[PDB]
């Protein structure tokens, strides 16, 4: 299956030259970008990991996409996002976060239901890729 | 003779009688407003042969403290302090007999963080007074220091997308059709083809509660298991907005309490539930980690024309007060009103941390928010994805899209309906931020031709709805150009 | 595809717009079911749009429709559910302008639900573009639906015994200044004006709980002052005692309150809206509380003939929500008040049943399924040189409330309050006696010769004799 | 690596310690809000300690500083919500003793709540080090925070209502000896003394609920006390129950 | 012992050094509700001082970012983390989001390292 | 869950509800009160409501004198249990087939036309 976390998902896997573009437009708002990555694609794994400090003071896009590559060159088989920070008073937040690596193969989530109250069920999303292997050799 | 008769007052103020408003104190033309001050902006359209400036002291003068004729109770208050007073009043551009007509109400008349309060003095009876014609309040200036005692939003735009995980893009959602009938359990099959086709968010109908049809129970059940269905088919956060009106407020209690128990991201409420209700499950929503979306039915049996009421921005500033999440406040391309100045400008007042006067839309104060948390503002009805390019330019970033016939009157199924929209919606943020001159008709449309050559969906759909339009003169317009 | 093999290809199912007048919402051969909610709209189409297709849309909009088909309504037995506009008449006088009458299924709504009722009808047709201008004038409650639903808690009847008052309109006084007065003062004003005749006072509508003034500080000195002026008269007395606030637990809190201080009576606003409002008055009836309604931003939405919500549906609306009183207008006070449109209001909430009385604006016969009777309120610039027009115009069954007109009395507020209770008493027994005092050769000549032997009454005809609020009104008859 | 890579080297936010007054917690051109919390401290430095520097040092650890720049100051609004002293006056009379100003945002603040005012205000800055000496003389809360709190329960003008005691001062005494009395005579000396003519006693401020007395019993007699003394009067009496 | 004596005219300083409480008067005080030996049993930590931090800056963070503080400091090494004094309830940051993002950031560095992990909550 | 007081009917209502039961049985001797009462429960505790009609057959048997147990079909409808005993015609317990088939249809249908030959006299 696609893991259609981030904001364009539905579309194709986006070129570096697509990426670049979306980045200056972050960069040209005065938006920080950083770089992160995770082996756990659950919807609710909030803290993906960091790939070093946000670029808070870059102003080149060359730079961050030096960065995101080196991030491929790194990290183990996974996900990679790119992030966009506001800091401006009444954000202070991400205000876009799309994905930039994916595995080749994601086998997914199955629903785990545990009998509740009543009819109620207990819901648990799990990953097959997390329940089979540790981090770091999931894909 | 009598001591009633010897004591009777005398002066020219508080002897016994009738005496115009604008003679009672409720007129000042050279009042320095306060910036403790609650300021109104009322449409004034006197009765033949009423003074304009009598009529906006009438105004004042009945939503503060007078009343038609002279009482000498006045004379145990400090009745300087709670008089409003009317001091401005400005002939309407292009109109005969028509005035904007400002008004400054002293803090102290007002109950913190109650919008009941606000509101029995503001719109009370005013709006009733024969000697006026017809009476609309446009805008409001409410302080720093009132708005301090409110709530806002409980979860606001920014927690929000942080709860869902999504930023870059408009949400999505769309109403369940048809609006009443549908079983619990064909409810959450709709549910779970929307959210699995790539929707954020469905949503109950606003009038569908609890019916012989289907029970509310029913429903929430049914819509988890297809909300957490998706949610497994997707790697992503879903939900459905369960609505919890009813009745009464042990109901809806019981409602709300149902839906965080099974796990809910979100409920819903309609506006005809009324203010009470709707801050107490604003207080809810906030101490039980749900999101509020807010249905505005029945606003425009008030908010529709330009002579009386309400205007809709208004609306805006007091259901932010109040503390939802989400409200619906216009697509200007669907099938609703909506001109787009006065929507830009209902926009901009649920989102910014600040309002500058902006007349064209309809800002007549500059305004702090106090920080209070951003109202998520909802575009729906009679929209579809033929018409992204124009979503886009007119409503921004931080809105939720919702397509309720625009994804299930899709030929080719609901799951179908909602590929379309993301990948419209996807396509189309995506060259905005390369820099596509996209609101041209000679561009956005392209724009979208040129995602549907590989996204079938998409395609079937502007093949379907490419020429609807809902292009009708507006009620709700504008005084000012620019 | 699969997709594709399956796709409806039915002329009302397959996929696309069509009108809503051909998608079931118009039947101009409907046969009303006695289980049916019919509503009368009056619709301004924009230029161009057909008046039948108007009304389809508002049946369609309020019902199951949407602006393009959708085939998951052959999951539902739909059309049971579809709404049908089976009516449209020009509105006299007016070529642009139509009534349409509209029917909706028993089992669209919500049993006991004024905001689920209130979903469906107001909930989005006043803002659809294709119609310039929608207004809602009258609905016709079917008896099925009136039974799931509670009336009001006390009712007409049940309130008199409470009271011991039979024979009279009762009299009433909103507290004035508005806004500024102490919890003490406000007790002060309350006793006066009972121990001088008046039945009731009242908090206005803006007074909740202030700097100036905290709730409590007003309850307790109001039952100081009731209790005061009962023990001085023999009379039951009582104020309504504001209990409108911001959230309903403090609602609660402010109506617990006032039972446990022995208050025959609480007083809501409109402003807190329908969910508030049906809490409130199942609780009024379970802690035996009189609950009397202040319509409070009413005339946003009620004051013009072209677009809203005409007030006697809220009259029905409230009725069925089940509160004991509501303000219902005037004629001749400060507040608009066409006299027919008025007397409508007026029958719709006292009456066991209604007949089709289109000069009131009575466009349904409607029975009220023995749903007790609500207490008409007569306030708002009134005084007692009019007493001979109120008790034409409004009848037996009425709280008339004189604020001014009993709190400016020149001579303190025991005269004001004993002025307006001759005033009432002297036109009643006139009525009685036969007198034709509506007549204004009859009716001021009756006051005169009670005021002969009533100080404080020549004072207050002295004072106010001429004031009047003659204007044009806005919400008018179409029919003669 | 990537973390050297991508190290702050900004004057601002490089790592390393920085005085406080050139971390933004100083700015002599500030302009004061109406919605700001205003401070005013009594300030004794250290010997050597600059008293400008020192000012800083108690806005910036009162507000958002620590001892060495963060990051994650990037990662807010940093700018609104560091406090900023404004404004450092000589004692008068004094060597080495400075009045300083202090301006904080509205929003560093929880509403209506005193333990989150004081824990920025008075939390650590009176036990830094580089201050022998610091008061907190003064405060300017703005209305809009001031809106937020109830403010008296009942204030002066009700209470005298309640009461119907107006004209003077009101009058009270604090039962005595401090401890040791029994419920049955404290209230016969509350019953003495409102029958001789106060308005209120009271219990001392160490009478709470102890061996020689249990706080009930006190209670329960001294209401006794109060209504006798009421009954022989026509006035209200009462007693402040700890 | 604190009441009035130190507002007394007659007395120009007064400082209260030390105090002998007896174990009649202790044994009716609960004392430390877990207590350092107990503490270190819940904790599974012997042997060396307990290692914690104040996230920074003091004010202004979100709930999210706070967690992300929060999972970064106890993945590295730190038995716990805490919220600064000042950081109740604020505009910036209302207090659930902090607690549930705050756990998030607990069970994932307990996750990533077996260890019994913590964030004093506010 | 069938019990002496209304207090112990609800304790083993709420233990089914709290282990996970889809269903729970009442005996129709409990009474109508009861009855209405576990019925209203049952809706808001998403439970199934079977209802036996024990001591039906006291009052319903002869054809002289009692309540025909297509009254009892009508009430307990109303009333909102989810099941009830209805008959088998062929089983050891009386049932004639045009009156079985009259209880069949009343406890099911939507409307009832009048059908005398079943019982049925009103619609
Ligand atoms: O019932 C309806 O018509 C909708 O579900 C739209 O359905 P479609 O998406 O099928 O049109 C919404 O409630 C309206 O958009 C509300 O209007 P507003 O947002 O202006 O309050
Ligand atoms: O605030 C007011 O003006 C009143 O207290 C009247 O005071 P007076 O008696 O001094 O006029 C009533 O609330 C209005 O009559 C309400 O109008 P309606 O009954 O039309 O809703
Ligand atoms: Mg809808
Ligand atoms: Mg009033
Ligand atoms: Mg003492
Ligand atoms: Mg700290």
């Amino acid at each position: 299956m696609r893991l259609t976390q981030g904001c364009f998902s539905f579309l194709p896997d986006l070129t570096d030259q697509q990426i670049e573009k979306q980045v200056a437009c972050a960069m040209s708002r005065g938006l920080a970008m950083n770089v992160e990555w995770t082996d756990d694609p659950h919807p609710r794994n909030n803290y993906w990991e960091l790939w070093g400090l946000p670029l808070f003071d870059i102003k080149d896009p060359a730079t961050v996409m030096f960065e995101l590559n080196e991030a491929r060159k790194s990290c183990a088989a996974g996900y990679i996002r790119m992030n966009a920070f506001d800091a401006s008073y009444g954000t202070e937040s991400c205000v876009m976060s799309f994905i930039t690596n994916r595995p080749a193969n994601e086998p997914g989530f199955y629903l785990d239901r545990t009998e509740g109250v009543g009819r109620q069920i207990v819901y648990s999303i799990k990953s097959y890729s997390v329940q089979a292997n540790p981090e770091g050799s999931r894909y | 003779q009598s001591v009633s008769e010897r004591t009777r007052i005398k002066s020219d103020r508080y002897e016994s009688g009738v005496i115009p408003y604008a003679k009672m104190g409720y007129w000042d033309a050279a009042y320095s407003v306060k910036d403790t001050d609650i300021l109104a902006l009322f449409r004034i359209t006197p009765q033949p042969g009423v003074d304009p400036v009598e009529a906006a002291a009438a105004v004042a003068g009945e939503s503060s403290t007078a009343t038609w004729t002279v009482v000498w109770t006045d004379l145990l208050t400090a009745c300087e302090r709670y008089r409003a007073k009317a001091y401005r009043v400005d002939p309407v551009p292009n109109s005969t007999d028509v005035y904007f007509a400002f008004i400054a109400y002293e803090c102290d008349l007002f109950e913190e963080a109650s919008l009941s309060n606000l509101t029995a003095s503001i719109i009370g009876n005013v709006f009733g007074f024969k000697a006026i014609s017809a009476l609309r309040l446009e805008d409001m200036r409410i302080p720093h220091s009132y708005l301090k005692t409110f709530q806002g939003p409980a979860t606001g735009i920014i927690v929000e997308r942080e709860r869902l995980n999504k930023y870059g893009t408009p949400l999505l959602g769309a109403t369940v059709k048809p609006k009443l009938g549908l079983s619990g359990k064909n409810y959450g099959r709709v549910v779970y083809e929307g959210l699995k086709g790539g929707l954020d968010f469905l949503k109950d109908d606003e009038n569908i509660n609890s019916q012989p049809f289907m029970r509310w129970r029913e429903r929430f059940l049914n819509c988890l298991e297809g909300i957490n269905r998706a949610a497994a088919a997707t790697g992503e956060v879903k939900g459905s907005y369960l609505n919890i009106t009813a009745a009464t407020m042990e109901e809806v209690y019981k409602r709300a309490e149902y839906a965080k128990a099974i796990g809910s991201v979100v409920v819903m409420i309609d506006l005809v539930m009324g203010y009470t209700a709707i801050q107490s499950i604003a207080y809810w929503a906030r101490e039980n980690d749900m999101l509020l979306h807010l249905h505005r039915a029945g606003n425009s049996t008030y908010a529709r024309q330009k002579n009386h009421g309400i205007n809709f921005r208004v609306i805006c500033k007091w259901m932010r007060m109040s503390g939802v999440d989400h409200i619906h406040a216009g697509t200007v391309v669907g099938k609703l009103e909506g001109d787009p100045l006065m929507i830009k400008g209902f926009y901009d007042i649920l989102r910014l941390t600040e309002l500058e006067v902006n007349l064209p839309f309809g800002i007549f104060f500059e305004m702090d928010w106090a920080s209070l948390r951003r109202c998520m503002p909802v575009a729906s009805g009679g929209i579809h994805c033929g018409q992204m390019h124009q979503l886009i330019h007119y409503l921004g970033d931080d809105v939720v899209l919702q397509f309720g016939g625009g994804t299930i009157g899709h030929p080719d199924g609901i799951q179908a309906g909602a590929t379309a929209n993301r990948v419209a919606l996807e396509a189309m943020v995506l060259a905005r931020n390369e820099g596509a001159d996209y609101f041209n008709n000679q561009v956005g449309p392209q724009i979208l031709r040129d995602a549907a050559k590989t996204c079938g969906p998409l395609q079937t759909a502007l093949d379907l709805w490419k020429d609807i339009s809902f292009n009708y003169t507006s009620t709700d317009t504008a005084d000012f150009a620019e």
